[PDB]
């Protein structure tokens, strides 16, 4: 019980010693203003990374929509050549595609709101750093005050 | 938006705290020489000069 | 009671 | 799939 | 620190204006969660002001 | 397709677990956001500023 | 509790001593000056080598 | 669906526990600066009474 109390005598001391030493306002500010902004370049990375990956999709997409394309020009051809069996390969493979373009529109909206969650977010995170610097410049026009004004109460 | 004890959240506290406290001491420096009767005599003297 | 008398509030 | 094929069939 | 405790104060009232504000507007809405926090709210401020 | 202990099985499984739950902590944590009175009265004029 | 608000201190701190030794207006722009001249020639000989 | 709803109930419970515990730090924080207050000026009157 002793040793407990001794502990926390000891952290309370230490507690008010160190608050006091590192209560800068502009050394705070300062640090945090970068670390802010190297957090959002991270999530602009993964936004740009994001958006990348949507067009890569959209390619795959693009692709399989012209891989439909393709077939529909090999079923016509089958007719020409008499085979029953081009053709009933053309359709199976026609209608798994459209089942994967589903598939992948869902995917894809997915992604969209992902990308609009994300961006919404960085510009709410963009205001507030916006925000931040505002008030960063208008507590540096305060501290600047205090200056002015303790030399005034002096004299 | 918690504003839990992030570090940045937690500067961003520590130096709000800080700021006032020391407007309202520089505020009350201010009110101190304020208090003297030359000080106080302008601020009648400015109500006049204003109008003119 | 002042759910009710929010609920009042709430009418016009 | 068959009903599909026969349509094929005509071009 | 009066001062500070008077921004503070001041804040609770600006925030009981705007909260009774949102209760309105909540009524309007239609959603009984929205207009329940108001009145939760503003007990606990007119009671810390009333300490304050 | 048996989802086996396959190790490719396994990863997937143990991935879908942990993404799921992180999920619905951030949602929670979102749920804690939402909770405050500003979060909750800017649901209510959302409405009205949509119409607008 | 003491370790994180000793953290605090000490990476303000450090921050603060690592931005206000280079925070030079020549240096800042004489090392700023020297990469964008570097990346000109650089860009200069890739669009030459591009149009050869 | 029978463990959700006790599971609901204890979360419910505790969202409402929440609230009185941070509702309970919000007024012990906002007692520190008036605790701040008297005592600076306890302190400051004693100098004054001593003088």
């Amino acid at each position: 019980m002793g040793l407990f109390d001794r502990i926390k005598r000891v952290v309370s001391s230490n507690l008010n010693d160190l608050v006091n030493k590192a209560e800068d306002p502009e050394k705070m500010l300062e640090q945090a203003i970068l670390e802010m902004q190297e957090d959002l370049v991270q999530l602009r990375q993964g936004v740009a990374q994001a958006i990348a990956a949507q067009k890569r999709s959209e390619k795959q997409y693009n692709d399989a929509q012209n891989e439909i394309n393709k077939w529909q020009r090999n079923a016509q051809l089958a007719l020409q050549k008499g085979d029953e069996n081009l053709a009933r390969q053309a359709l199976e493979r026609k209608k798994t595609y459209t089942d994967t373009s589903a598939a992948l529109k869902a995917s894809l909206d997915t992604q969209s709101t992902q990308v609009e969650t994300l961006k919404r977010n960085l510009i709410q995170l963009e205001s507030k750093i916006s925000e931040a610097k505002t008030k960063k410049e208008m507590l540096k026009a305060r501290i600047t005050t205090a200056k002015a004004q303790e030399q005034l109460q002096g004299m | 938006v918690r504003g839990m004890n992030t570090s940045s959240a937690m500067s961003a506290f520590e130096r709000m705290e800080e700021k006032v406290l020391m407007q309202e001491s520089r505020a009350q420096a201010l009110g101190e020489l304020a208090g003297a009767d030359l000080e106080t005599q302008f601020a009648q003297l400015e109500g006049g000069s204003d109008v003119d | 009671d002042e759910l009710a008398a929010l609920k009042a509030q709430m009418l016009p």
